[PDB]
RNA sequence: CCUAAGAGUAC
């Protein structure tokens, strides 16, 4: 009855956007970006990329109800680096991880007999 | 350079491999794509003609939505929500029909294997139930007493296993990291001793077990993770894992197109 | 940010307690007979055995300017120079207590997070202490 | 076993129970 | 008792509660259905002219 | 439909389980409203 | 609905399922659970019903209780296990984890709190990470039994500025009792400073505790070889105190004692003497567990269960009382015809010697049963006299 | 697997419950109240089937 | 009522090892744990699916069809 | 079952012996050619008898016939029972857990629960859903609720098999957890 | 409810990945707080997830009748021989990050009934109605559209 | 539509 459709986890609904960027006021050079149609997938691969990063203060994601696929991350970086410029970072640097790790597994599967 | 990867066991419907020099979140969102976010094809419509057995419709609907069908070429179909069809057609969608009739004085038993593609593939690899006992019947459907006839259609799209599980290509995925627990992620629930009474996995030989006397590595992280990933049988499972990279890759790449375009 | 206290002790006692990362230590000062230390130290992270030799050192601070907490902790970039680095284990909390145990001797309580620290001595060297936020550094 | 006279065990009285439900069943008070 | 005292009153709904660690402690859950049941008049006035003619 | 078919009921201290009750009714099988006891099962 | 708590304004949040949602702190008051209970929602027509509603019927308002002017509302559950395991000394945090969990405090001011250690590896304890929920300016000082002002226990509690000194949070700080945090706290900053500290509390220690597990199975209910042998000797030895007390009355060497029949006294011996048995034979199962066994944990943080829960569920169940008294003779002079007649001892007359992870005996099970039933007629004899005393 | 012992009335499974009563024929002695003028009760429910 | 076609928990396919699996048990008298392995269901999510599985589809297909062709 | 002297064995033992224990096993099997051996023989024989509560009065009954007919290093993981310390014994319970009810039959380790807890699940799996019979196809009854896939439970009772319970079920085998996963 | 008397409603629902995963992919069908256990000392409820995780990986049939000589310590030994811990604990992996849980969590398969009572033949609201032909009152019950 | 009875849910 009051059960939504399923495919509204992955959808984006009419007149939305995938992401929307609002400045924090409690700290200075810090951003909340609001991801929708996403979970803690994306959510944990973004926060551990940023953490990654040298001049990323703080980042941190959260998930504000299993019932809506959609999480805000929260992120601050030193004076003079934009928030946006590590959150490319973050994800230039996951796609080339994963890029690498396909390629590598491609090759390894290459050298099977039993398959 | 990056994450490194090291195989194992090959089989057609397993596959056993070491991922290492990649990050705990890394592997864990791998582990989280095969398991939900891989497209696959199921049947997703059933058109029911005649159904004089004694399971209720829906009922057999249900039993073929999770029959696993073919999805090598799964990239070449299209979503039936963004295609230009009314309903269903064949650049978004495979037809296959049942029809079975009871005229064996014993039970027959109507298989997946009676199931057969209407819908011109076009060339592609996708459609066809998945057979996997030795004996060629798939998965038994239904079973028909003499004189029991059950005619029906499915329309079957592609779909991930978040909409619905049917669509899920990737069964049980095997996860572990750190057999020997020195990263001291947990804390072992013991009555006498915490290392006669936790058995240990399989694992355990692939590490140099602890000294016993070394001080606890506080700068260690996570890495080095035994997946063991099961293949349903809709595609390899070599394809399962390269497949769930590709789709990740994909979010992240979606999430940079659009913080590029806004 | 100078060193509001600085000592030499000797562990006569490490007590493991209910835990297994943290353990509360007694230690005698081997200058001051009259200053003692009880503390709680993370042992699974900075080792503590008994009969060992600890320099203990509060500061104020941890930058090697003098002055010129109330600003956000960032971890430290690579290349920072700052007083934890000639010590081997530090720690950060707040004085929660000043007592009058003698005439002279004074006892002082710090909280680093919930790890508890009680500092005992005579006034003429621990009226550095104050009700304020301080670093206790040790090394061995 | 071999001895026809030898003492039942825990586990025959279960046969016996059988027998009973064998005869008289689940809702034999009412039709009786 | 039946009637004057206590009385079947409308504007009320009633089902299965549910626990949620992520809802303010003033806060309560309303299913969909039941928001769109239970109806509240509200005066038409200058300040809310727009949303009201927006839910009209 | 087997408790239902082999169900007892006594017309209205005689809630309590009795102990002659062992083995011809059942000892933990009754209503928790106020036929508590009154209703048993064989 | 018995009491003013029991009905109260909340803020409409519409959600896409088929069940009303309510925070798990505010069901105490409704004495609710999610067993299959249903609730009530009315809707106010008119502004001045609204208004009212809103300014006197509010659930923050109703947080303190004029039925025994404490909070009504505390932390329960899973978040009340959670918060006593966050607080433990042994519990440190790493960045990564503290900046998730600072995040989830919605009115955290930003900044992040200097590290409890800062060398070798930057690491936030439990209730560094705690106190960012408790709001500032709120000092709290709870001694409890044999604490000093250094907590070598770890028990007490002292909250500084807004700051946990120290103290390990549990059901005495942050349960619904008089001079807790959620008293405190309402009392200082307002009710909806409160409901706002209720909200920050459950989020962090929620997350915490998905992401650090908990949980409880068949193990934690086991007490090792040398106190089940201890358990058994001491019910053997009470066995033995019941035997000699019936040789004596037996003998008539045994003396009435004053208000009271031979026959009550001898009873009241004997029930006292099982009853400290159980007790002690508890005891010792409880001091047996270690600190990582899950029931001794949620009896710690007082949650849920209780000493003699973990009594009768390791050492003993104990004696089954029928209206205050022994198992009585149903058939003549014999409460079973598997005892014979006029037999006084413990397991012919309702002692349940064996634990429920040892299994119940079919005579213990008969009296166990027979216990239960009186417990269920009980309850529903007092629901209904309790209903038409109330109106 | 149906095992029957109900009946069919109007098509609806009737069955019917085994109502307790106290035996007949039988001398029961029972107590009274202090303020009843009667201390002592014998009685029986006399039958004949 | 008829074997499932996938298990509950991890998705396994079991719905084409039911005559497969009652083969093992009559032809070759294999107890159930044997034959369970045998198909190759070694998480016990797999095997409580196929081993608690009752076939109550033979019990309806005992009562005449209603209609019949 | 009716124990008698045995003034063989010089001690009280059951009246029934191996020799029917197999004549009703033998009758079983032909049912699933001898002489038919059913409860009706083992009743007049000598073998069983009927007792009411007014006679269960003047009686004495052993529990178990291994641990209470034969007369007088332990496992501590079985709970503790006694030997009464007496042999006079006049019948025999032919099983303790006949004492349950069809709806209590069910659970599994009752007497490792506490007795509300019994209590509440025999009033409850009446409500259980599943099969209720197997010609449901052709009754119109006023509601009917029916599983999809009835299992029989892994922990199951030897007295629900005289119940088909194993038949026709009344729920699935789930792969529980035990956990304050995420507090929902 | 399983069969010991442990009834609930279904708090929330979550997909495969992010339920706790044991080390061998298998993730619960159900997840129930284990603050139910220790006030209802439902202990047949943990031996009987024990004894049918021994079923389920032996293929016999666990035999639960009540006053027979089965221990938890024979169980426990007998799922010990299979390669598990012998009390059912078993390291699982927080479905969110995949980190391991550092409490282990009881996990087995239990005999779980759907009871009759679903929310959809529950949840009733009204606005405004049918009346009381006498009073002029909303009529009773959620099948007239009552109040 | 009314009345009565019964079964059941949460206390
Ligand atoms: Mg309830
Ligand atoms: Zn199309
Ligand atoms: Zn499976």
């Amino acid at each position: 009855m009051n059960a939504p459709d399923r495919f509204e986890l992955f959808l984006l609904g009419e007149g939305e956007s995938k992401l929307k960027i609002d400045p924090d006021t409690k700290a200075p050079n810090a951003v909340v970006i609001t991801f929708e149609k996403e979970d803690h997938t994306l959510g944990n691969l973004i926060r551990a990329e940023l953490l990654n990063d040298r001049k990323v203060l703080f980042a941190a994601y959260k998930v504000e109800h299993p019932f809506f696929a959609r999480f805000k991350l929260r992120i601050q970086t030193t004076e003079g680096y934009d928030p946006k410029d590590a959150l490319k970072n973050a994800c230039n640097s996951i796609i080339n991880k994963l890029g690498a790790l396909k390629t590598n597994f491609e090759t390894e599967w290459n050298l099977q007999t039993l398959a | 350079e990056g994450p490194q990867v090291k195989i194992r066991e090959a089989s057609k419907d397993n596959v056993d491999f070491i991922l290492s020099n990649v990050d705990l979140a890394m592997a864990n969102s791998l582990r989280r794509v095969m398991i939900a976010e891989i497209p696959t094809l199921a049947i997703d419509s059933v058109e029911v003609e005649t159904n004089t057995t004694v399971l209720a419709d829906e009922f057999i609907a249900h039993r073929l939505g999770l029959i696993p069908l073919q999805s090598m070429d799964i990239e070449q179909l299209e979503y039936s929500r963004d295609c230009f069809c009314e309903d269903h057609c064949d650049k978004c969608s495979v037809v296959l029909t049942l029809q079975a009739f009871g005229e064996s004085e014993s039970t027959t038993n109507v298989y997946s294997k009676d199931l057969v593609i209407v819908s011109n593939l076009m060339g592609r690899n996708i459609g066809h139930p998945i057979i996997q006992d030795k004996e060629g019947n798939g998965v038994l459907i239904c079973k028909l007493r003499k004189g029991q006839e059950l005619k029906l259609t499915c329309v079957a799209k592609k779909g991930i296993a978040k909409e619905h599980a049917k669509w899920g290509p990737a069964a049980a995925i095997e996860f572990e990291y750190d057999p020997w627990n020195k990263l001291k992620h947990t804390d072992y629930w013991y009555e006498q001793d915490s290392a006669k009474e936790w058995p240990q996995s399989k694992n355990c030989e692939y590490e140099d077990p602890p000294n016993e006397g070394d001080p606890f590595d506080y700068k260690a992280q996570a890495d080095t993770f035994y997946m063991n990933v099961e293949s349903v049988g809709s595609i390899p499972v070599d394809q399962v894992v390269v497949r769930g990279i590709d789709t990740l890759q994909k979010k992240v790449a979606s999430i940079l197109l659009a913080l590029t375009q806004m | 940010s100078n060193t509001l206290f600085d000592d030499i002790f000797q562990v006569s006692e490490v007590d493991p307690g209910r835990y297994n990362k943290v353990c509360r230590i007694e230690a005698a000062s081997t200058t001051q007979d009259q200053c003692k230390l009880t503390l709680d130290i993370n042992v699974e992270l900075f080792p503590v055995a008994a009969q060992d030799s600890l320099t203990v050192t509060i500061a104020s601070s941890l930058n090697l300017e003098d002055t010129p907490a109330t600003r956000s902790w960032r971890p430290p970039q690579a290349g920072d120079r700052s007083l934890a680095d000639d010590y081997d284990y530090v720690m950060y909390g707040t004085a929660y207590k000043f007592e009058e145990v003698s005439k002279d001797l004074i006892a002082v309580y710090y909280s680093f997070g919930g790890l508890l620290m009680r500092l005992e001595g005579n006034y003429r060297n621990l009226n550095n202490l104050k009700q304020e936020n301080a670093y206790l550094l040790i090394r061995r | 076993f071999e001895d026809e006279s030898a003492p039942i065990t825990a586990e025959d009285s279960w046969a016996v129970i059988s027998a009973f439900f064998r005869e008289k069943g689940l809702v034999s008070q009412q039709l009786d | 008792r039946g009637n004057l005292m206590g009385k079947r009153v409308d504007f009320s709904a009633r089902t299965v509660i549910s626990g949620d660690p992520n809802l303010e402690l003033d806060q309560v859950g309303v299913p969909k259905s039941i928001a769109k049941t239970l109806t509240y008049p509200e005066v038409v006035t200058p300040y809310n002219i727009d949303r009201l003619t927006q839910l009209v | 439909t087997l408790s239902h078919l082999r169900r007892t009921n006594t017309p209205i201290k005689p809630r309590q389980l009795h102990n002659t009750h062992w083995g011809l009714v059942c000892p933990a099988e009754t209503p928790e409203g106020q036929a508590c006891g009154l209703v048993k099962n064989l | 609905s018995l009491h003013k708590m029991s009905m109260m304004a909340h803020r409409v949040k519409v959600i896409p399922y088929s069940t009303f949602r309510l925070n798990l702190s505010v069901t105490s008051p409704y004495n609710a659970d999610f067993d299959g209970d249903e609730m009530n929602l009315h809707v106010p027509q008119s502004e001045e019903t609204r208004a009212e509603l809103s300014q006197l019927c509010a659930v923050p308002l109703q947080i303190v209780s004029p039925q025994s002017n404490k909070p009504c509302m505390g932390i329960v559950q899973d978040t009340l296990c959670g918060i006593r395991k966050l607080t433990l000394r042994d519990t440190f945090i790493e960045l990564d984890q503290v900046l998730n969990m600072l995040y989830w405090v919605p009115d955290w001011d930003g900044v992040i709190p200097t590290p409890a250690i800062i060398k070798p590896k930057p690491l936030w304890s439990g209730k560094q990470i705690l106190s960012v929920a408790i709001p500032n300016g709120i000092h709290l000082q709870r001694f409890d039994e044999g604490t000093t002002l250094l907590s070598p226990k770890d028990n007490g509690m002292l909250i500084i500025d807004g700051q946990i000194i120290f103290g390990v949070v549990e059901k005495k700080t942050v349960g619904s009792s008089n001079g807790g945090l959620i008293h405190v706290v309402t009392r200082e900053k307002g009710p909806q400073v409160c409901a706002k500290l209720f909200g920050n509390i459950q989020k962090v220690v929620n997350f915490w505790l998905l992401h650090n597990g908990f949980s409880t199975g068949i193990g934690d209910t086991i007490a090792d070889g040398p106190t089940m042998r201890e358990i058994t000797e001491t019910i053997a030895e009470a066995k033995k105190k019941v035997l000699d007390v019936t040789k004596e009355a037996q003998a008539n060497l045994l003396t009435a004692k004053h208000g009271m029949t031979l026959r009550e006294s001898f009873e009241d011996n004997v029930v006292r003497f099982l009853n400290e048995a159980r007790d002690k034979a508890g005891r010792l199962a409880e001091v047996n567990l270690k600190d990582l066994n899950n029931v001794k944990q949620m009896v710690m943080a007082g949650s849920k269960g209780s000493f003699i829960n973990i009594a009768q569920m390791s050492a003993c169940v104990g004696q089954q009382s029928v209206e205050g008294k022994r198992i009585a003779f149903g058939f003549v002079d014999r409460t079973l015809p598997h005892f014979s007649k006029d037999d006084y001892s413990p397991e012919s007359k309702g002692f349940v010697e064996n634990s429920y992870l040892r299994g119940l005996t079919p005579q213990e099970f008969f009296f166990h049963a027979m216990g239960g039933r009186e417990g269920l007629i009980d309850t529903a004899v007092k629901t209904a006299e309790t209903g038409y005393i109330q109106r | 697997f149906d095992m029957g012992g109900y009946f069919i009335i109007n098509g609806s499974e009737k069955v019917l419950i085994a109502q307790e009563r106290s035996a007949g024929n039988i001398v029961q002695v029972f107590k009274k109240a202090a303020p009843s003028p009667i201390s002592h009760v014998a009685e029986i429910r006399s039958a004949l089937e | 009522m008829i074997v499932p076609v996938r298990c509950f928990s991890c998705g396994k396919v079991v719905g084409d090892k039911w005559e497969s699996y009652l083969n093992l048990l009559q032809e070759d008298e294999l107890d159930e744990g044997t034959a369970l392995s045998r198909l190759g269901l070694k998480r016990y999510c797999c095997r409580r699916m196929i081993l608690t599985h009752v076939d109550l589809i033979e019990k309806f297909l005992r009562y005449n069809p209603l209609e019949k062709r | 079952f009716i124990v008698e002297d045995d003034e063989s064995l010089g001690h009280k033992e059951l009246k029934v012996r191996k020799g029917h224990i197999a004549k009703l096993m033998a009758t079983e099997y032909q049912d699933i050619d001898v002489e038919e051996y059913t409860w009706s023989s083992l009743l007049n024989e000598g073998l069983v008898e009927y007792i009411d509560a007014e006679e269960e009065e003047s009686i004495l009954i052993a529990m178990q016939p291994e641990d209470l007919e034969p007369a007088e290093d332990v496992d501590p993981a079985k709970r503790i029972r006694v030997s009464h310390h007496a042999t006079t014994f006049t019948h025999c319970e032919i099983h303790p857990s006949m004492i349950l009810g069809v709806a209590a039959s069910i659970i599994p380790f009752p007497d490792h629960n506490q007795s509300p807890r019994n209590t509440y699940q025999s009033a409850m799996g009446k409500q259980a859903m599943g099969v209720f019979l197997t010609n449901y196809n052709v009754r119109m009854d006023t509601m009917a609720n029916i599983l999809y896939y009835p299992q029989k439970p892994l922990g199951t009772t030897r007295a629900m098999e005289y119940l088909k319970f194993r038949e026709l079920p009344a729920g699935q085998n789930a792969i529980v957890a035990i956990a304050c996963y995420s507090g929902y | 409810a399983s069969r010991h008397g442990q009834k609930g409603t279904i708090g929330i629902t979550y997909r495969r990945e992010d339920m706790p995963f044991t080390a061998e992919g298998i993730v619960p069908d159900l997840i129930i707080n284990p603050h139910a256990i220790p006030s209802r000392m439902t202990v047949a409820h943990l031996i009987e997830c024990l004894l049918s995780k021994v079923a389920a990986l032996s293929g016999n049939e666990g035999d639960a009748s009540p006053f027979t000589d089965i221990t938890v310590e024979g169980i426990s030994k007998l799922l010990r021989e299979h390669g598990y811990q012998s009390r059912g604990f078993e390291v699982m992996y927080n479905g969110h990050t995949g980190k391991k849980l550092m409490a282990q969590i009881f996990f087995g398969p239990t005999y779980y009934q759907r009871l009759r009572h679903m929310v959809d033949d529950k949840i009733h609201a009204r606005a405004r109605g049918p009346m009381q032909v006498l009073t002029r009152q909303p009529v009773e019950g959620r099948s007239r559209d009552g109040g």
